[PDB]
């Protein structure tokens, strides 16, 4: 057994000190994800060589979707440009989707909220998608909240979350 | 918590397809990687989620840093500028590197080279840091090849590679 290097979920670029953020799934508020049937945790395997998995859930057959997350403003730099993403994966195997788009939120500590659906259908099979939650411009303190959302008759299967992120616009 | 996922290291970005890859330090060249007074191997722990599922090399005091990542350019999506990041840390113990800066280097096939320098005794001990090692089009064939090197005459110690990143800038 290794020995350990520990983190936190920030990290900050060296050229200028921009910050990100990310959560990842046991940070997030995912709606059922102990129930035993509508998601089951995985062991999730990145590399050929020496690999370790991270805990992250599948999402196995439920009717009912929502997954949440918070972060703080005051853990960004003020005034920077910033995208929200969810990294999540659409599985060989998937069902649901069809009908049922994913309705996404991003919750700013102004009172504005951003909204989209996202056709799941369009994503590629297999392989993570950096979902977009939303952009914004960060200030000194608040709350940032999001939501992924379905709760349609439709019975939805095949997606898995790796984490949530904050990071500045790539440049 | 059991059933394990296997997964490619890499994500698509959702409005325009582009391809990004990352690249754990187990898949790099580590010069003296298999030899624990060069480098040590730990896990990387997040404490509010567990296991990141990252085995991260830990320098642990010799004077020849030499570590290099390759990709295929052709792998990428064509005409996008990329950027290659290395993610790194520091952490005490840190020893040697006064004046002896962090040299971060990209190589095209036609080999022209980009060099950055990063000063780790001006980093903040462990926090995630995103060093830039410079950009490129991705155009024609071939392997870029992205390094981090320090071989001067002093016993260096203390640095962290999380990992390196291909990003696309899309639009």
């Amino acid at each position: 057994e290794l020995p350990k290097v520990y983190t936190e979920n920030t990290w900050m670029e060296e050229r200028n000190g921009d910050r990100g953020m990310l959560k990842y799934p046991r940070e997030l508020d995912i709606t059922n994800v102990d129930d035993g049937k509508s998601w089951v945790w995985h062991s999730l395997v990145f590399g050929s060589i020496g690999r370790l998995g991270m805990e992250a859930p599948k999402l196995m057959g439920t009717t009912h979707v929502e997954i949440r997350g918070d972060f703080k403003m005051s853990k960004l730099t003020p005034g920077l440009k910033y995208q929200a993403v969810l990294l999540c994966m659409k599985t060989d195997g998937n069902e649901g989707w069809d009908s049922c788009p994913l309705n996404v939120e991003l919750n700013l500590p102004d009172g504005t909220t951003q909204k989209r659906e996202v056709d799941l259908t369009k994503f590629p099979t297999d392989e993570f998608v950096m979902m977009v939650l939303g952009y914004f411009e960060a200030v000194e303190s608040g709350d940032i909240t999001f939501s992924v959302v379905d709760t349609s008759d439709c019975v939805k299967k095949g997606f898995v979350v790796k984490d949530a992120a904050l990071r500045p616009l790539p440049r | 918590g059991q059933p394990e996922l296997y997964a490619e290291n890499s994500w698509r970005e959702e409005m325009t397809g582009e391809k990004g890859i990352l690249i754990y330090p187990r898949e790099l060249e580590v010069v003296g990687g298999d030899d624990d007074s060069c480098w040590l191997w730990h896990s990387l722990i997040l404490e509010s989620q567990g296991q990141l599922g990252v085995e991260v090399p830990k320098l642990m005091g010799t004077k020849h840093v030499e570590v290099h990542g390759r990709w295929k350019i052709s792998d990428l999506t064509p005409g996008l500028k990329y950027q290659v990041l290395y993610m790194i840390m520091v952490e005490d113990p840190l020893e040697g590197w006064e004046n002896c800066p962090l040299k971060l280097r990209v190589t095209l096939p036609d080999g022209s080279s980009q060099t950055q320098q990063v000063d780790l005794c001006k980093l903040p001990k462990g926090q995630l840091i995103m060093t830039v090692a410079g950009y490129f089009d991705c155009v024609g064939d071939g392997e870029v090849i992205f390094s981090v090197i320090e071989t001067s005459d002093v016993v260096k110690k203390g640095l962290v590679i999380k990992d390196a990143v291909i990003r696309p800038l899309p639009p």
